[PDB]
């Protein structure tokens, strides 16, 4: 549960991440393939080459639901029901993947944005990415 | 991990009355339904729609079977569960593309199963051993992925 | 989102326990600290031997809350406000434990109930119990 | 569990640079902001009121720097975390009661302060070989609970 001061922060802190939607959320997806190998059951039909285009595009396609997500964060489980929709009867991602992900976004975040992550941001950003993921998750049974 | 002597023997004593088949079929069965979103591995056995679609469905079952004979033959390893699995742990992973996390619920499924069956002989000690053991053969099946 | 039909099959297997919601309580705790000791780490001032008293106090507490929740199924979050207050800033219990607990839970009433634990009860008692979880839970930060 | 030879080589080569000192006190002081819960420990600490009255206190400091010692003494004995923390996971568990879920909390706030810290030089590959490290030291620190 997002309070004014989480949502000012996410807003604040996503700022940067907006021209480097593709870049971070690639980055953040390396990482988690990298770090957590067990994710890349989720994608045997990409090359997860370093560098390849399928990683590049869908690290976009993730960051650009999130700068959507912190855009109306103050209505975020209709902003994100088509996504929601997909992850829950479609891609079926086992939920602790989330947090797995969330986390490599954090440290996508903190390696690029060094004056925007302070501890109460870092906080205020981990409770966000964890909401999107409950809202991505909501409708799974 | 590590069973202790007088767990290994709880769960062989357990495991001596079971009918795998049966509860195999019953585990996997019930994965599908509590957690829904472990039938994108089974897109091929049919219709898994509905709780009765599920549980009546024969390629679930036939599945099951398999699943927990397997499980069953690893049984005679407690000892060695990493390297019983090593063949299986690489088949999830480089050909059937199963996110480990699946066994860890399959584990506690199971553990539901066997409660629900055996009821007061299914003791907290019992469980206790009986959750070592998934959790061993999760960590077993596992191990391989890369 | 605890579906009209989980709540429905929830009341019903709960009705089924009844009198022993109690000792269903305390014999799940009793399950979980043996099922995964690191639970123990919050209970240094209780005798967790088989049969203490304090685990059998603790237990009925525990089932109460539940039965409870289960009366205000419709509305959890407020029959639940003055519990989730006391775990989010006193009792402070890692999140993670409530699935062991839960899980715990569900494999004492499985013990117990051999008609009423189908296995779409069995599903919709899952959600419960993480619904209620989620509850408790959602005043941590 | 197992750390490649070029990996254990990153991690030493990067950590070479970190002053075990400062960057304790920033994890831990991190960990009590973003999980406040954990803070249940350190009532004795005084004033942890805001982040920055947690971050400049002298006793999360201090404590922080106890804390990324041990650690970093552990990544000289990457072949054998159990047995270097054995001791320490015995008073974790007997004395102090601590859920080792906060050993993995702590991990991920470190991993997260490693690439605040550092940043481009905490390449994803780097990443990977602190995550198989954390994980390592926090299921060493848990393994002798009872
Ligand atoms: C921060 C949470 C996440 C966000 C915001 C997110 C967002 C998205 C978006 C925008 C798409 C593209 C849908 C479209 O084409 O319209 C998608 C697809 C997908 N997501 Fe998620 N996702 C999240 C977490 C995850 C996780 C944890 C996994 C697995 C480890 C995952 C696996 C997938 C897969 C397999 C696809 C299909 C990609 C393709 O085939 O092109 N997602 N996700
Ligand atoms: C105790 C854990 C498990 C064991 C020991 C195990 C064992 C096996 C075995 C032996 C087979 C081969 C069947 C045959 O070809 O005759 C198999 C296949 C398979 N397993 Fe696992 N399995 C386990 C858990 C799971 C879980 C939890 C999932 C998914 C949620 C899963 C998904 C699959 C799939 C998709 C196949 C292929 C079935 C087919 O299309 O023929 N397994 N498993
Ligand atoms: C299924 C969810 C849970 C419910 C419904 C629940 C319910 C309760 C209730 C009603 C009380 C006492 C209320 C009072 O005296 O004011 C309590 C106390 C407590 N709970 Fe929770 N609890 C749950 C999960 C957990 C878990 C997972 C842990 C830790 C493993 C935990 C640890 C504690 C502790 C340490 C106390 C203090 C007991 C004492 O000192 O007497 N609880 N809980
Ligand atoms: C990387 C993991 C950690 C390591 C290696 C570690 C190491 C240590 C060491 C070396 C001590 C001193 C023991 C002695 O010689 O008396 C200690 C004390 C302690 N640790 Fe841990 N620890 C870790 C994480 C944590 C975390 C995350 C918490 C709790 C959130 C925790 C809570 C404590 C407490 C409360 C003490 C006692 C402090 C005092 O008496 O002043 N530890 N730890
Ligand atoms: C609000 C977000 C919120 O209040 C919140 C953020 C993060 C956590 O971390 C708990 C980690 C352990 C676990 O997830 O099991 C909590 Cl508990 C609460 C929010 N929730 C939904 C939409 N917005
Ligand atoms: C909704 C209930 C619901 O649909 C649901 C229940 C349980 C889970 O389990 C996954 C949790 C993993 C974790 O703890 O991170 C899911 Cl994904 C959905 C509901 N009712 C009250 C609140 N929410």
């Amino acid at each position: 549960v997002l309070s004014p001061a989480d949502k000012t922060n996410v807003k604040a802190a996503w700022g940067k991440v907006g021209a480097h939607a593709g870049e971070y959320g690639a980055e953040a997806l390396e990482r988690m393939f990298l770090s957590f190998p067990t994710t890349k059951t989720y994608f045997p039909h990409f090359d997860l080459s370093h560098g390849s285009a399928q990683v590049k595009g869908h690290g976009k396609k993730v960051a650009d639901a999130l700068t959507n997500a912190v855009a109306h964060v103050d209505d975020m489980p209709n902003a994100l029901s088509a996504l929601s929709d997909l992850h829950a009867h479609k891609l079926r991602v086992d939920p602790v993947n989330f947090k797995l992900l969330s986390h490599c976004l954090l440290v996508t975040l903190a390696a690029h944005l060094p004056a925007e992550f302070t501890p109460a941001v870092h906080a205020s950003l981990d409770k966000f990415l964890a909401s999107v993921s409950t809202v991505l998750t909501s409708k799974y049974r | 991990v590590h069973l202790t002597p007088e767990e290994k023997s709880a769960v062989t004593a357990l495991w001596g009355k079971v009918n795998v088949d049966e509860v195999g079929g019953e585990a996997l069965g019930r994965l599908l339904v509590v957690y829904p979103w472990t039938q994108r591995f089974f897109e091929s056995f049919g219709d898994l729609s509905t709780p009765d679609a599920v549980m009546g469905n024969p390629k679930v079952k036939a599945h099951g079977k398999k699943v927990l004979g397997a499980f069953s033959d690893g049984l005679a390893h407690l000892d060695n569960l990493k390297g019983t699995f090593a063949t299986l742990s690489e088949l999830h992973c480089d050909k059937l593309h199963v996110d480990p996390e699946n066994f860890r619920l399959l584990g506690n499924v199971l553990v539901c199963v066997l409660a629900h069956h055996f009821g007061k002989e299914f003791t907290p000690p019992v469980q206790a051993a009986y959750q070592k053991v998934v959790a061993g053969v999760a960590n077993a099946l596992a191990h391989k992925y890369h």
